[PDB]
Formats: C-alpha cells, sequence, structure tokens
C-alpha cells in the first residue's frame, strides 16, 4: 500500500490565490496457495 | 494409475508322456493319415492351422 498526498496554498496582493491538492493511492494483494500430494504403493505376494 | 498382475495356478504341472508313450487323438492322428507324403505345404500349413 501507498499514499502520496500533496498540499500546495498560495496567495498574492498588490489579488490571486490558489489551493491546491492532489493525491493518488496504491493497493495490491498476492494470495498463493498450493499443494501437491504424491504417493505409490507396491504390494508383491506369493 | 493402478497395476494388478496375478495369477493363481492350482495345478502345480502337469507333464506329458514323451512322444514315444504320448496317445494322438483320432481326429489329428487322421489328419497326419492324410497328409500327403511329399512336401505339399498347402496341406501341412493346413494342419499348422488346426
Amino acid at each position: 500500500e501507498a499514499k502520496h498526498c500533496v498540499r500546495i496554498e498560495t496567495k498574492k496582493r498588490v489579488k490571486k490565490t490558489k489551493v491546491e491538492h492532489r493525491c493518488t493511492t496504491n493497493k495490491l494483494s498476492e494470495k498463493h496457495e498450493g499443494s501437491f500430494i504424491q504417493g505409490a504403493e507396491k504390494s508383491i505376494s506369493l | 494409475q493402478l497395476l494388478v498382475v496375478e495369477n493363481t495356478v492350482e495345478v502345480a504341472q502337469f507333464i506329458n508322456n514323451n512322444p514315444e508313450f504320448l496317445q494322438l487323438a483320432e481326429p489329428f492322428w487322421k489328419e497326419l493319415s492324410h497328409l500327403p507324403s511329399l512336401y505339399d505345404y498347402s496341406a501341412y500349413r493346413r494342419l499348422i492351422d488346426q
């Protein structure tokens, strides 16, 4: 996960002002599951 | 994957006598009788076939 939020404000006067926000978020989840069962039988009878 | 490889033997063996003392079956002896006494392979092949 990431949050990356930035904010800037500005004003100038003898009048102009800006207040501004931009921020972007990422999420990831990988999930893994695995199974392997192997087997062998021999039976030799006399 | 299964393999089953399986035998029951219960006539442990038979041993037939040697060719001298064996008794031929009547039809087999009849077919031998009718063999041509010459290499006519058609007849002997019909014998080996039967």
